[PDB]
RNA sequence: CGCGGGGUGGAGCAGCCUGAGCUCGUCGGGCUCAUAACCCGAAGAUCGUCGGUUCAAAUCCGGCCCCCGCAACCA
RNA sequence: GAGUACGACCACACUUGAGUGAAAACACCAUAUCCCGUCCGAUUUGUGAAGUUAAGCACUCACAGGCUCAGUUAGUACUGAGGUCAGUGAUGACUCGGGAACCCUGAGUGCCGUACUCCU
RNA sequence: GGGCGGCAUAUCUGUUACACGACAACGCAGGUGUCCUAAGGCGAGCUCAGUGGGAACAGAAAUCUCACGUAGAACACAAGCGUAAAAGCUUGCUUGAUUAACGAUUUCCAGUACGAAUCGAGACUGCGAAAGCAAGGCCAGCGAUCCUUUGCGAAGAAUA
RNA sequence: AUGAUUAGAGGCUCGACCUAUUCUCAAACUUUAAAUGUGCAAACAAACCGUGCCUUAGCCAACUGCAAGGCCGGAAAGAAAAGAAUUAGAGGCACCAAGUGGGCCUUCUUCGGUAAGCGGAGCAGGCGAUGCGGAAUGAACCGC
């Protein structure tokens, strides 16, 4: 019946999209991946060495140790009654930069030049007012809401 | 009838391979070893000495690769070297070999480390371990050469080719480019040796000097029949015994002064010649046009 | 116009000549001879892609010796062989790719002397007709499809043997 | 139903472990007045059926049509 | 307004026919002494420049096939939460939320870099 | 129930499985205790299965040739996945199937072993012009204590 | 696309073949693709700024570049505005041990079976261990 090897179960997550086959390309070559970035692992299907097992495809971690072709993540792995961190150690074509930070970073920058324009005197951006106000509508366009005899016909085929 | 493979279904599930790869031009598998370099090294530079040959010039520019797409550092090209002295066999061995010099001086001027590393300045047509990090050769503190590796695209790596004709310009101009001598002219495969002199020929021109000397025999032999090979050489009056001490020339001249070119006349608005798209309702109605009179006609 | 384009002149890019033995041994060695005398140049063997039973042939079995002639050598050849062919051709012995052949039954017709050891063989004559520029679709970079304008039909290929060595075509279906 | 074995020239039976044999029978000619016996020759398979693998299936692996056995116990 | 070399994304870039192409390129092309490789200088390698835009290549065209983005399909199919809801059941509707897909149809037919060159 | 049968007893692929991971039955469909000095490693060249047109014998089916061909082939097996200037085919050279300082880690999981894996570091190499690529054939193909048995601790140098 | 499947039509008296359709399907089929999910981040050992400094037997042809460990300063709506969280939120760390390791039921999902108060799973509640108030009566239903 049902094995536990490796890959077991892997039919439809290991594998290409469809018109979307081939081996990484230049740009994930290029690639700088450095300790204390946040990647996700990513199997890539083509490659087959240094893949990640299947419970660790999806997960975003802290790459700890860098190597000439491969990079170690520690990925939260919740086990009984507690989270354990596990160091799997793949190779750098099944790691992406993680974008977990992306909002944070830019709000960030965002406070920074906030405070700098304060600093120098520059006139402050117009803060954004809230759409749950009230306020006077002049409608353009009036239209009855109602349920017609053509809506039910409608809903029969044959 | 047949069956027809190439129906709609087959062009639904079609994959297109890389724009390079159905124009024939990148060896992808071989590209992506070239620009890999160890995750540790966090992107520090590496560069490509690329090599091509056209049917006319030969292209040598010292490329690194970026995500946006590649830099090209310095270039040089075989129809420069007319500024050089070399007006003639703009293709051969020997101005393979100019042009891979040319590169490395440009190059090496460009960062400030040429009258450090000025390679060999006559070219006997030997080989010479390159020095490079991975290799310390006794770890000695002297500054290590700027390194390229060499890109040769898609050509055929034969012994003899004027791709390794460039490399060898380029590692005699001073630049460190990893290479064995296994495929230079004269290379001996049985005995693993290299022949310096039969090197240093092709190099300095003495194979198209022999051939243009017999040419020139037939052409006298047999004045009637029309002769086309060498036609620019006799034209010009390119005596054989004359070949060798211009490319002489020619790398001292190269070495003189890297940066020349060729002239550049003093330089106008860009006059249009492409065609015009026509617009989707100009198609649409162009369309209703001939459905209309098909109806006139019927 | 265009037609008239010095580029579009149809030549001959090569003729393959085949022996199918079909059994291996002295007699193929007597026919890869046979081939190199006429040919001036090394023949190369084939091998059966399969086990047959009815025709006594086994998988990688060697039974077949060709030749491809190319230049001056392969227009001299396709004369003789025409002339063995008194210059008659098929019209289905014409391709639509503008190639052509015919047989020989009897290499002594090909003006050969017979040799009582190399016995005597029948031989495959195959031309194929083209034009300069078909390079672009053999060539390591950037090898692309010739365009179709540029391709020699089974018409031009008639055309071809009619003006260029005065050949006749009987217009007939193959039975 | 579970386990096992077997379908081969007209008959019985080998080969059943990839590249058809035995005896009898039948046909032709001899010997005899004739038949039998005897002597000289000849023909007869597509390996039960359907698929798969293999360059190649009587052969190897699957399902089917049948045939033949061993079991179907404690109450 | 274009070309070449290396490219990033990898069809809005592919496929099939048709037409057009300034300059410089690129390319066909000529050739086999030498380097080198083949049954064959076809491929490949070397050496060349007499010829051609005929092909490649580049642009444009097609009520073109695909592809890409939208609309429609449709608040439909399906679905999280709820009932001492309906129904003999099969199942269905309702309540608070989420919300598809094909067909069909509209528009579009690459884009962005580094270096050198043409127009100049 | 037990017996008979079978094996769901160690283990691999697809499905059951309800779009993370994990999940039962004597659920479903199939595998494993082998095989390979090449069927391992590397470089180069090439493109496969099939179609269509054409060529003495030659025919459905022998070989030659030219076009089309997104893989419809092939990769020792069962299956899934993956792969086209290859991961397939051919070939030239090879022994990276060696050694590897108790490095770390994944799968099972008690976060124990065992078996398979992943990322390294060092030695000596192979292939390649070079970037590089290899410490087997990706992922199934296997074994504690005790006992038996084999290899390594070469020679010579040190007043210790 | 891969498998399965019904029937006309058009091309090349039948049939076949090809073309575009048509009727109907898939736990071990899929271009597409939810709902419900699942991983990470959301400023106090952190992150941001400085032609700032020190060290390295690290990368790079070198360096003022890159990698790393620190030092000295700076700035900090302590996280604005836009629906822009909430908490009967004291976080972590050990030590020594008991009973249990026959379960059962139910809403939805779900496998074998004609089915079963039948066998077997998923998520979560419940009984078991628990009465009380209800459905006359009922371990599991309703309320609590
Ligand atoms: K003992
Ligand atoms: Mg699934
Ligand atoms: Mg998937
Ligand atoms: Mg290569
Ligand atoms: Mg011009
Ligand atoms: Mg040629
Ligand atoms: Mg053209
Ligand atoms: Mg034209
Ligand atoms: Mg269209
Ligand atoms: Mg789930
Ligand atoms: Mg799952
Ligand atoms: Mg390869
Ligand atoms: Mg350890
Ligand atoms: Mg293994
Ligand atoms: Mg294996
Ligand atoms: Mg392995
Ligand atoms: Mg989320
Ligand atoms: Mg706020
Ligand atoms: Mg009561
Ligand atoms: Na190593
Ligand atoms: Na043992
Ligand atoms: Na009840």
């Amino acid at each position: 019946v049902h094995s536990y090897g490796y890959k077991s179960g892997t039919r439809h997550l290991f594998a290409k999209k469809f018109r979307k086959h081939g081996v990484p390309s230049v740009s994930t070559i290029l690639t700088n991946i450095k300790v204390g970035d946040y990647v996700d692992v990513v199997a890539d299907s083509a490659v087959r060495e240094g893949m990640p097992h299947k419970y660790y495809h999806g997960r975003t971690g802290i790459v700890w140790n860098v190597t000439p072709r491969g990079v170690g993540v520690i990925i939260n792995k919740p086990v009984r009654t507690r989270t354990l961190r596990k160091r799997i150690c793949v190779r750098f074509e099944h790691v992406r930069k993680s974008r977990c930070q992306e909002a944070f970073k830019a709000k960030e920058h965002q406070f920074q030049a906030y405070l700098a324009a304060k600093k120098a005197g520059k006139a402050l951006p117009p803060l954004q007012k809230s759409s749950r106000l009230g306020g006077i509508v002049r409608p353009k366009n009036v239209e009855v809401l109602a349920r017609r005899v053509a809506d039910y016909e409608a809903m029969v085929p044959y | 009838f047949v069956k027809v493979v190439k129906n709609k279904a087959y062009f639904k599930r079609f994959q297109v391979k890389y724009r390079r790869r159905r124009e024939g031009k990148t060896d992808y598998h071989a590209r992506r070893q070239m620009v890999l370099q160890d995750k540790t090294k966090f992107g520090s530079p590496k560069y490509r000495l690329v090599v091509r040959i056209t049917n006319k010039d030969i292209i040598a520019q010292i490329v690194q690769a970026k995500i946006v797409g590649d830099e090209v550092v310095m270039a040089a090209y075989a129809h420069e070297l007319p500024a050089f002295g070399i007006e003639h066999g703009l293709t051969n061995y020997a101005a393979a070999y100019a042009t891979g010099l040319l590169l490395a001086r440009r190059t090496l001027a460009k960062l400030g480390i040429a009258d450090k590393f000025q390679g060999a300045k006559e070219a006997d047509g030997s080989y010479s371990a390159v020095r490079t990090k991975k290799d310390d050769e006794g770890d000695d503190e002297e500054r290590f050469p700027f390194k390229a590796i060499l890109d040769v695209g898609l050509a055929r790596t034969t012994t003899g080719a004027r791709v390794f004709g460039v490399l060898k310009g380029a590692v005699d101009g001073g630049m460190a480019v990893p290479h064995r001598p296994n495929r230079f002219p004269g290379y001996n495969k049985e005995k693993s040796s290299l022949d310096a002199k039969v090197h240093r020929d092709r190099i300095f021109g003495k194979h198209v000097a022999d051939y243009l000397k017999q040419v020139k025999e037939e052409a006298s032999s047999n004045p009637d029949e029309k002769c086309v090979q060498f036609s620019k050489y006799m034209a010009a009056k390119v005596l054989p015994e004359s070949i060798e001490g211009m490319y002489k020339k020619a790398h001292a001249a190269i070495r003189a002064d890297p940066s020349k070119s060729l002239p550049k006349k003093a330089k106008v608005a860009h006059k249009s010649y492409k065609t015009k798209k026509l617009s989707g309702a100009e198609k649409r109605a162009a369309a209703k046009a001939k459905v209309a009179a098909i109806r006139e006609r019927l | 116009s265009k037609a008239a384009n010095p580029m579009r002149e149809i030549v001959v890019k090569k003729l393959c000549i085949n022996i199918c033995v079909g059994e291996s041994g002295d007699r193929l060695t007597r026919a890869s001879k046979v081939l190199e005398q006429l040919c001036e140049q090394t023949p190369v063997l084939s091998r059966a892609r399969l086990t047959v039973r009815t025709f006594g042939i086994r998988r990688n079995e060697k039974i077949a010796v060709h030749c491809t002639v190319r230049g001056k050598k392969a227009e001299e050849l396709l004369e003789k062989g025409l002339k063995v062919k008194e210059f008659e051709l098929k019209s289905y012995n014409f391709a639509d790719t503008g190639s052509f052949g015919f047989g020989i039954d009897e290499h002594i017709d090909l003006g050969i002397k017979y040799d009582p050891s190399t016995g005597i063989y029948g031989m495959d004559f195959y031309v194929v007709l083209g034009r300069r520029g078909e390079r672009v679709a053999h060539r390591k970079r950037k090898c692309s499809r010739v365009g179709h304008s540029h391709h020699v039909t089974k018409e031009e290929a008639m055309k071809w043997f009619e003006k260029v060595h005065d050949g006749i075509i009987f217009q007939a279906k193959k039975k």
